């Protein structure tokens, strides 16, 4: 109860469990720290860690905002990159199979704010909140896991709206034509470099990258026992 | 064959006995051939004399029935001096170690003055070898007492070879002379001298008791007494002229343990007649002849595994009861004749005895059987099959070596009825000595005609008869029999015969204008439950009619009828195991469900006979692209479904059967796999509408599948037959196969396992799956038990909440092992019989060590070669010398579907594994130690639920049996398709979530079926938890973690198992009621 | 088949002309003949393997065997009437009446009196 900090600088955020009849002041326990990068779609992030079950944007739109009314700062969390609570999405079959259509830790997601005078709010809302627990465990914030994402998951046996399996078919087919149209004619289109070298592509090839993994992937038998002098001389020394 | 070679000569020293007992026992009898020389003689003595002499003794003289009574035993009794000698195993010289303990037979010759030429008739010769016995054991006892000896000796009456009429004398040691540490007991045979009576007075046709019927088992019994040292002397010359006749010998001995065969008498009903000297003999005749032309079967230099081969192959194919039977010369060539006496026969013309008298038709049928089973195995080459012939004994368990037990309790069991002591009569009585042999006859003759063709082998067992009688008795005494019938209860042990055994109508004679003497016979047996009835082709013939139930078979009532009839209107016949595993078989809910039989797959021709009307409508339908071919892969489809299907019953998991259905091999299909897959939900598309539109009949749906991890692409179409059966739909292209071995290729060298896991996954449902249902399909009708007991079998999984890991075609190929590889044991023939073996063959399955590699062909090709067989064990020894432990991989399963063996047994947690291990050494415990009956069977299907860290309680908001099928109920599918989740069960969608976010922590598990063990109204599931041995204790802190915990100090959490109670109970909702931790 | 039922096919095929062709003939090297013919030998070895008769003859019917065999010695050499010509049948494993029921898809008498 007396921890607030993990010597290694991730913040406890405690959340108070919901009531159940099934299970009649316990808590779960948050791990966070400041997220740095050079990579911009992973700045202005916070390291979370041991999420709640099904944990969305949507979580951390009230989690927050319960945060900035109780601590009266502004703080606005764009998304949550990297969650994936079941690993689903931990490899990307589209893209390693072939470019086209697709250019590309466990129980952690990246927190993304708006701005960084939104992040740092939140952490300094989160530290003091970090505190509570310590002195009045009962203010501190009650986790749901009731959202509209929830149920669509909890659904499982629902069939597919046919009306909208068509439309996705659709799109995703037009696109695609587009780019292989567009990938068949770079590579039949008289490719010559700078130094006037002319790429020998055959046909029925589609893809300049398949060239380039084709590549990545991939005089003794004329030789003459006995024709010359020393060949002959040299048998005749094994001869005897 | 080096390797048979020396794998005998293993066997032989492992069993050769210690020498050091020999002398030991050696030192004791030569001692006690001096203390039967100190025995004095007699006077002549008639009964009276000496019955006073021996009424106040404590030794009682034990006389056969029928005891001799005053005005018959007017012949007088004498003793004088045997002529002591040993026989049996022991004078050859080719015993070995028993841990039960061996026996040495010593034979006392009667003098010869002590009898006359006609004392062969009425017993007489009988009653003066008993007196002889009596004075022995009474003058021995005191000299044992003269000479301290008395402490440690403990003498009792026994019958030689179970036989009635040949009471001997035992002598054993309890706890310098104290042989006790050897393991043996002195047998005390008084034999008669050699030719003291005519033996063709003595022939089997011929009588020797007055009452003429002729007395086969009387006539053996004193024919063979003075006959002992003549096969000894016989045997002996053998012995020195093939040097492999001790050799052989041990392995016959050891081979006829296993199958629990003895040299006892069959006639009783204990499963016998055939021990190591008729083997012995066999061998020995066979080693001058044996054939029709009198040729040498057997040559001298013969190793043992060629005289071990012969002997086996003799027994296997030429007939020695009814047609044929073989003669040799013990003092001359052994010569096979045609003529066959109706009954197992070996005579020997010298000596006019025929050695297998004690063996019954019965008996002989089935060791013909073993013989011929083994003979396959032995002429085997692609499997080694040493430790199958030699060192696994079926005998233990009769529910597993027999595929119906019936036990018959018979009336007024402190003697039998009336009725029944008054069937027995005279005329029987000099047939059949005993009335346990008379009454195992007449019950086996009954049940045979009965049943008739219905079974292949029948055994009758006297449960509880006793051999050894205290020496102040004169006969055994049974609790039940007193003095009367040396057995508790009759068991009728079957062996069905699955393609026939459920007939519905026993067919008989046919109808003639006279009665023929078999119409007759067939009328007469049957009475009332006869008729004459007519058939569609015209035919007029006696037959009776039956009727099938689901909770036993029609043997079941026959026996009881048959018997009652002709044995006695009283007996009690009762099989309660198999009928408890009958009613844990789910009970459809069709019409007429409870009169069906077991072995009807009728349900599953229903569902197929829909999908073929399915199947026309595609295949019409103008496509893009032809339709190569649609291959159905469902579990009804290869009659493996636990519960049979069910009209519109679409609460059971199995309802959706999946059908793999391929286009015509095109160039259009898209190069990438996400492109592929919506190319392929396209084509779904146009199947929905234009089957909406044409047939608006049947109704369809899109769900969405994620079986193949990382490839959520995969749509799959739904369609509800008008007939009430589910067929969902996926699409196989050639470009997705090579798409994935793209994949494995191009991904990173870390990653390349994981991918070749989905490759691996994909396999199972795509490629190798229609391989699976093809060959289970054709095999599963030669085996028409396979499909109930693998159904048995997955029930009996889900209870103990293994399903949830164990794929089901996984569950089929350990299921079908006794069948394909029945050896040593026969293929099941029963819904008990079968489940057990399945038992038992994983109790003693070391995975670890041990591969299971199955030749699934139906009965003797595509069976596996030498090559191929050689293949597989290679792959098995790279796979373990890589993983021994087996942590990654337990079970290697593997064919000539899967030659990897790896493709159905991956994935599974190592505690599961051993959990399914475990449980069936303990079920197998369990038989051992509590036979077979109501409360162990309970006990198999019940679940301890004791050992899971925490266990979570759900309740279904509705009971889904009515909705699954099952008869303690939906007749059409719901308007709105979204209605059909409303009726479904997702805690096994729940846990398989929980168990991919709580891999590393956590190893949940529930029952997939909760219409069959979800209770009466089959709403109660239950998720049962496991912590890891790591994630149990506190751990530092670090980002690898992976799992939910809370801290105790700056660097230090442990497992939050209250907040996974927080995340399980929401993610259950309603249907969570209570939580055990 | 995998039923082990020993079976002989025969394949017919002809060689078209393109729809711009002005030969008056269509004749194929004997290079491309031994290539179609060993084209054609694996699609038919490879379909009975892997299936049974009972499946073999539900392929014959839509006579799918001739598209498959189509598209694939196509890129060899154009062709036209594709035909499985004959199958026999050479030998038989032991009969099994349960499995010709279940191809098919017991009965009592009534009492004469
Ligand atoms: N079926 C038989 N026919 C004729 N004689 C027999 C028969 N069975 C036994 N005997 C005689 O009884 C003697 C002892 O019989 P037993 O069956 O104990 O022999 P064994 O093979 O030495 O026994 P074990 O297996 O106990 O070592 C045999 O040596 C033979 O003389
Ligand atoms: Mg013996």
């Amino acid at each position: 109860e007396d921890i607030s900090a993990m010597k290694n600088g991730f913040i406890v955020v405690p959340f108070k469990l919901p009531d159940h009849k099934a299970l009649p002041a316990s808590l779960h326990f948050m791990f966070a720290k400041r997220h740095q990068s050079s990579n911009s779609n992973e700045s202005d992030c916070l390291f979370l860690v041991n999420l709640p079950l099904l944990s969305n944007i949507e979580h951390m739109k009230k989690f927050v905002g319960q945060l900035c009314g109780k601590y009266d700062t502004v703080s606005h969390v764009e998304e949550l990159l990297y969650n994936d609570e079941f690993g689903l999405h931990e490899v990307d079959l589209s893209a390693l199979t072939s470019d086209l259509m697709s250019s590309t830790p466990r129980n952690t997601a990246l927190l993304k704010f708006v701005d960084a005078a939104s992040i740092n709010n939140c952490w300094n809302a989160l530290k003091k909140y970090s505190n509570l627990h310590a002195k009045h465990p009962n203010e501190l914030f009650e986790w749901t896991y009731t959202t509209p994402s929830f149920t669509t998951f909890v659904n499982f046996y629902k069939p597919l709206d046919i009306d909208y399996l068509k439309e996705d078919i659709h799109t995703h087919m037009a696109i695609f034509e587009q780019r292989e149209a567009q990938a068949q004619e770079d590579v039949q289109s008289s490719i010559v470099d700078e130094d006037g070298f002319t790429l020998v592509v055959g046909k029925n090839t589609k893809s300049l990258n398949s060239i380039r993994k084709k590549i990545l992937n991939k005089i003794d038998k004329k030789a003459k026992k006995d024709f010359y002098r020393f060949q002959v001389r040299e048998r005749k020394k094994q001869e005897i | 064959s080096n390797i048979f070679k020396l794998q005998i000569d293993e066997l032989l020293e492992q069993v050769k006995l210690k020498q050091k007992h020999v002398l030991k026992v050696e030192k004791f009898l030569h001692k006690l051939y001096d203390i039967l020389q100190e025995i004095p003689d007699w006077e002549e003595k008639s009964l009276a004399e000496v019955d006073s002499f021996f009424k106040n003794k404590i030794v009682s003289v034990p006389f056969v029935d029928p005891k001799p009574i005053p005005q018959n035993t007017n012949y007088k009794f004498n003793y004088k001096k045997p002529d002591i000698s040993l026989i049996g195993s022991f004078a050859l010289k080719a015993g070995i170690y028993q841990p039960n303990g061996s026996s040495i037979d010593t034979l006392l010759t009667m003098p010869k003055e002590l009898f006359e030429k006609k004392d062969f008739l009425n017993f007489r010769c009988l009653h003066k070898r008993s007196v002889y016995l009596a004075y022995l054991t009474h003058h021995l006892l005191i000299l044992l007492k003269k000479d301290k000896l008395d402490s440690f000796l403990q003498l009792e009456y026994s019958y030689f070879d179970n036989d009635p009429l040949l009471p001997i004398l035992r002598i054993s040691c309890s706890k310098d002379y104290n042989f006790y540490k050897t393991r043996f007991s002195i047998n005390l045979l008084i034999g008669f001298p050699y030719k003291v009576f005519e033996p063709k007075k003595l022939l089997p046709n011929r009588n020797c008791i007055r009452i003429l019927p002729a007395t086969p088992l009387y006539n053996f019994s004193v024919l063979s007494s003075s006959t002992h040292e003549n096969y000894l002397k016989y045997l002996y010359k053998t012995k020195k002229q093939t040097e492999s006749f001790v050799e052989a010998t041990v392995l016959g001995r050891l081979w006829l343990q296993q199958r629990g065969f003895s040299s006892n008498m069959s006639h009783s009903g204990s499963l016998g007649g055939f021990g190591t000297f008729e083997f012995t003999i066999l061998m020995a005749a066979l080693l001058n002849g044996g054939g029709i032309n009198s040729n040498k079967i057997l040559l001298h230099g013969f190793s043992s595994y060629q005289l071990f081969k012969g002997v086996i192959k003799y027994l296997a194919t030429m007939d020695l009861c009814h047609d044929g039977h073989l003669q040799f010369h013990s003092n001359p060539a052994s010569k096979y004749i045609d003529e066959g006496f109706q009954t197992p026969t070996l005579f020997d013309k010298s000596t006019k005895v025929n050695i297998l008298t004690k063996m019954t038709v019965s008996s002989y049928q089935i060791l013909k059987e073993y013989a011929g089973e083994t003979l396959r195995m032995l002429n085997n080459v692609v499997q080694d099959q040493f430790s199958n012939i030699f060192l696994t004994n079926i005998s233990r368990f009769d529910n597993l070596k027999y595929d119906l037990c019936y036990d018959v309790q018979l009336p007024l069991g402190n003697n039998l009825e009336t009725s029944l002591a008054a069937t027995f009569g005279s005329m029987e009585r000099v047939k059949f000595i005993t009335l346990e042999n008379f009454l195992a006859h007449k019950i086996t003759n009954v049940a045979r005609y009965a049943l008739g063709d219905r079974i292949k082998y029948i055994q009758i067992e006297m449960v509880g008869q006793k051999s050894d009688f205290p020496i102040t008795k004169r006969k055994v005494y049974s609790n039940t029999g007193g003095n009367h019938f040396n057995f508790d209860f009759v068991r009728v042990k079957l062996i069905v015969n699955p393609s026939e055994c459920d007939k519905l109508v026993t067919k008989g004679p046919a109808h003639s204008e006279t009665m023929s003497t078999e119409a007759a016979v067939f009328k007469n047996f049957w009475g009332i439950k006869s008729s004459l009835r007519r058939f569609k082709d015209g035919s007029i013939t006696h037959c009776c009619v039956w009727s099938t139930s689901s909770s036993e078979p029609i043997i079941s009532s026959i026996v009881n009828f048959a018997l009652q009839k002709h044995v006695s209107k009283k007996a009690q016949i009762s099989n309660e195991t198999i009928k408890k595993f009958h009613n844990f078989l789910p009970l459809p809910n069709l019409p007429s469900s409870a009169k069906t039989s077991v072995l009807n797959l009728s349900s599953f021709f229903n569902l197929k006979k829909s999908f073929d009307d399915l199947y026309k409508i595609i295949f019409q339908m103008k496509l893009p692209l032809s339709v190569k071919s649609i291959l159905p892969v469902g579990s009804a489809f290869r009659y493996t479904s636990l519960c049979q299907p069910v009209p519109f019953a679409y609460s059971d998991p199995d309802f959706f059967q999946d059908v793999i259905l391929e286009f015509e091999t095109s160039p259009k299909w898209p190069d990438e796999i996400t492109s592929l897959e919506k190319a392929k939900t396209a084509f779904l598309l146009k199947i929905q509408e234009e089957l909406s539109a044409n047939s608006s009949t049947y109704r369809s749906f899109f769900s969405r599948d994620e079986s193949i991890p990382y490839n959520l692409e995969i749509v799959t179409l739904n369609i509800l037959t008008p007939e009430g059966y589910g067929f969902k739909f996926r699409v196989l292209t050639e470009r997705d196969e090579i798409l994935y071995l793209r994949a494995i290729a191009n991904a990173r060298n870390e990653l390349k396992p994981e991918l070749e896991a989905t490759f691996l996954k994909f396999t199972a449902k795509y490629l190798a799956s229609v391989r699976h249902t093809r060959t289970l399909e054709n095999i599963s009708h030669s085996y028409q038990f396979y499909s109930p007991v693998v159904r048995l079998f997955k029930r009996w999984l889900d209870t103990h909440l293994l399903l949830g890991h164990i794929t089901d075609e996984l569950a089929e190929l350990i299921a079908i092992k006794p069948f394909v590889d029945p050896a040593p044991y026969f293929i099941p023939g029963s819904l008990e019989n079968g489940f057990l073996k399945v038992l038992k063959f994983i109790s003693q399955w070391n995975w670890k060590d041990d591969p299971l590699i199955l030749d699934l062909v139906k009965p003797e090709s595509e069976r596996l070669t030498l090559a191929q067989y050689k293949g597989i064990q290679m792959n098995f020894t790279n796979l373990r010398n890589s993983d021994p432990n087996g942590t990654h991989l337990q079970f290697f399963v593997a064919s000539k579907n899967d030659p990897s063996g790896i493709l159905y047994s991956s994935g599974i947690p190592l505690p599961i594994a051993t959990r399914l291990t475990a449980l069936a050494k303990v079920a197998v415990n369990l038989l051992q130690t509590h036979g077979l009956n109501q409360q162990t069977i309970n006990l198999l299907f019940t679940p301890g639920l004791k050992d899971y860290d925490f266990v979570v309680d759900l309740r279904t908001p509705i009971g889904l049996k009515s909705s699954c099928g099952i008869l303690s109920a939906p007749s059409n599918f719901p308007e709105n398709l979204n209605d059909l989740s409303e009726k479904m069960d997702p805690t096994y969608q729940l846990v398989k979530y929980l168990n991919l976010k709580y891999k590393n922590s956590l190893i949940l598990s529930s029952r997939k079926y909760i219409g069959v063990n979800g209770g009466e109204k089959g709403d109660k599931n239950v998720i049962t938890g496991l912590i890891k041995p790591l994630f149990k204790g506190a751990h530092k802190f670090r980002v690898n973690l992976d799992c939910n915990v809370k801290p105790v100090d700056d660097e230090n959490v442990i497992l939050n198992k209250e907040a996974i109670f927080h995340e399980i109970a929401a993610f259950g909702n309603d249907m969570v009621i209570n939580f055990e931790t | 088949t995998s039923d082990d039922y020993v079976l002989r096919i025969f394949a017919i095929a002809f060689t078209r002309k393109q729809a711009n062709q002005v030969k008056r003939h269509s004749y194929a090297q004997s290079s491309h003949i031994r290539a179609i013919r060993k084209v054609i030998s694996e699609i038919l070895t490879k379909e009975v393997q892997g299936s049974t008769l009972a499946q073999l003859t539900s392929k014959l019917i839509p006579e799918v065997i001739n598209k498959e065999i189509e598209n694939a010695t196509k890129d060899i050499f154009p062709l036209q009437n594709i035909h499985v010509r004959k199958v026999k049948l050479l030998k038989q494993p032991k009969f099994d009446v349960g499995a010709l029921m279940a191809l098919h898809g017991e009965e009592k008498g009534k009492k004469v009196t």
